[PDB]
């Protein structure tokens, strides 16, 4: 209406509202081991590349940083930047030592040597792929020759499958057995490695990450990280797995040492104990009220 | 043997993780009703409420599970449970001849720390565990009072947990309607049935 | 598949330079750039 008369009107409501955002966890535990991994001693031959499968543990990728300025980083899929959010349903990590240039080939769609007869990858893979130097690891000044790879081979591999096979090849018409001799080769040819060594024919130490999903058990599998807290300020909690928005103040209860949760006669929560830290704190609902409008004739 | 007794007033455990004071709760689900058929010595039925006296009980066994295919040790040592013939009985042998995977390996405490009470249960999905030790007062009979069963171990993976074999009391547990209170510091001091009588459920219709 | 984020309703982007803020301009780490390969020319079936 566009007239009032003498009178206080119920006309709104007034409340506070939040400032800062809080969430909190039972940290971590039973960690995914990317770790062992990526620092040995050995990383095995090209051909004879370990593999390994590791499943049932939370996951933080957070120690791939914490290495060498990764000569290539090209991820396919997924993303790194959005550190995934699904578990997938089982992970590999495949580790081994190449020669400088050959890196290239390690690619989903490409040929060569390496991704031709040794270690092939298919096309719908999409996984990550890490290379970097290690010069200054594995190269001594007498020549190296504990990392071989196969040269010689008929019928290319198949996607993900390795052939430690050692024979001698029979390249001609004549029947080969023992000593190659004439007309007759063995495979599995050394490196060689010098300190020396120009670039692109010094060795590097490679690590591919493949995943496969469709599968029901291992949905998530988050890091679940945590932040701060504050106190007597009226803001969003998230201890645990509940929710809610109000003001925290440390509280003298005596929680039991196996109940984390607080309720009172109206089924209201008011005590939460902390998920890290133990410490028990009462909530209080923010402020809010009406407002009135004591307005005399508006004529 | 097949001798029987008086189960009493005893055999509830906490329905919940929760924390409460001077209020009264009603609770549905399984319970230990009062005054049932206690044998005092098998298809688990739905819960165990094995409530060994064993006043000096240094080590006994704890088998359970249900072929060569759930065992439990209860020695002094960490308890060391797994998912996977032998009938056992310087060391234990007589039970290291069925051999598996033997996974979900974990635990670090003895349960055993009188009369202790132990209620075993088992959901689509998880199988808990509630255990209690009280004092004894020099005489045969259970007690006459009434005392709480905390929880201690939920482990996530169990479908039909059967076979048990440790004087002992052995009782089974149905769903049923209960009435806790809770004390000023926020433990369970006394409970009523509302099936009983017709005063519990009179009670128990009035809060 | 990298733009950000979230991208709002009816909205259409023809920008394609580098992804992240990355070490330098980047033209290994960081920079590493929107529009993945997308092949179907494999026949995989339906
Ligand atoms: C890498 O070498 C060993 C093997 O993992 C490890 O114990 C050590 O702490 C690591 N060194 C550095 C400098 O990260
Ligand atoms: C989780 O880990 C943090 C980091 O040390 C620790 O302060 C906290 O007490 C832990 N919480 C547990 C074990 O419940
Ligand atoms: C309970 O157990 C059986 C019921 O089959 C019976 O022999 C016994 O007398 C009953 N009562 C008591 C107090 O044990
Ligand atoms: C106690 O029992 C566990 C379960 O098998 C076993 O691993 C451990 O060696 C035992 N300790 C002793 C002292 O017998
Ligand atoms: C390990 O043990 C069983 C029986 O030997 C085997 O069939 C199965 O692979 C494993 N069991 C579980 C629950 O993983
Ligand atoms: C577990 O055992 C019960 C009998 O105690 C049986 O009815 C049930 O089918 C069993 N579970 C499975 C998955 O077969
Ligand atoms: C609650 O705990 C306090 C702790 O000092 C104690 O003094 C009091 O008697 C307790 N009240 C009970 C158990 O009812």
């Amino acid at each position: 209406s566009f007239t009032v008369e003498k009178g206080i009107y119920q006309t709104s409501n007034f409340r506070v509202q939040p400032t800062e955002s809080i969430v909190r966890f039972p940290n971590i535990t039973n960690l995914c081991p990317f770790h062992e991994v990526f620092n040995a001693t050995t990383f095995a031959s090209v051909y004879a590349w370990n593999r390994k499968r590791i499943s049932n543990c939370v996951a933080d990728y957070s120690v791939i940083y914490n290495f060498a300025p990764f000569f290539a980083f090209k991820c396919y899929g997924v993303s790194p930047t959005k550190l995934n959010d699904l578990c997938f349903t089982n992970v590999y990590a495949d580790s081994f030592v190449i020669r400088g240039n050959e890196v290239s080939q390690i690619a989903p769609g490409q040929t060569g040597n390496i991704a031709d007869y040794n270690y092939k990858l298919p096309d719908d893979f999409t996984g990550c792929v890490i290379a970097w130097n290690s010069n200054k690891l594995d190269s001594k000044p007498s020549g190296n020759y504990n990392y071989l790879y196969r040269l010689l081979r008929k019928s290319k591999l198949k996607p993900f499958e390795r052939d430690i096979s050692t024979e001698i090849y029979q390249a001609g018409n004549k029947p080969c057995n023992g000593v190659a001799g004439p007309n007759c080769y063995s495979p599995l040819q050394s490196y060689g490695f010098r300190p020396t060594y120009g670039v692109g024919h010094q060795p590097y130490r490679v690590v591919v990450l493949s995943f496969e999903l469709l599968h029901a058990p291992a949905t998530v599998c988050g890091p679940k990280k945590s932040t701060n807290l504050v106190k007597n300020k009226c803001v969003n909690f998230n201890f645990n797995g509940l929710t809610g928005t109000g003001v925290l103040t440390e509280s003298n209860k005596k929680f039991l040492p196996f109940q984390q949760f607080g309720r009172d006669i109206a089924d209201t929560t008011d005590a939460v104990r902390d998920p890290q830290t133990l410490e028990i704190l009462d909530i209080t609902p923010c402020s809010f009220g009406g407002v009135s409008v004591i307005t005399p004739g508006t004529n | 043997t097949q001798s029987y007794t008086n189960s009493f007033t005893r055999g509830v455990y906490y329905p919940d993780k929760v924390f409460r004071s001077s209020v009264l709760h009603s609770t549905h689900d399984l319970f230990l009703p009062f005054f049932s058929n206690v044998t005092w010595f098998l298809p688990f039925n739905d819960g165990v409420y094995f409530a060994s006296t064993e006043k000096s009980n240094i080590i006994r066994g704890w088998i359970f599970g249900t072929d060569s295919k759930l065992l439990i040790v209860n020695n002094a040592t960490n308890v060391v449970i797994k998912v996977c013939c032998n009938d056992p009985f310087e060391s234990e042998f007589r039970v290291y001849s069925s051999a598996n995977n033997c996974t979900f390996e974990y635990v670090s405490q003895p349960f055993l720390m009188n009369l202790r009470e132990f209620v075993f249960k088992n959901i689509d999905g998880y199988f808990k565990i509630y255990s209690k030790h009280t004092p004894i007062n020099l005489e045969r009979d259970l007690p006459q009072g009434f005392s709480a069963l905390e929880p201690l171990v939920d482990l996530p993976i169990g479908i039909n947990i059967t076979r048990f074999q440790t004087a002992y009391y052995v009782g089974y547990l149905q769903p049923r309607t209960f009435l806790l209170k809770y004390n000023e510091n926020g433990t369970i001091t006394d409970a009523v049935d509302c099936a009983l009588d017709p005063l519990s459920e009179t009670k128990c219709t009035l809060k």
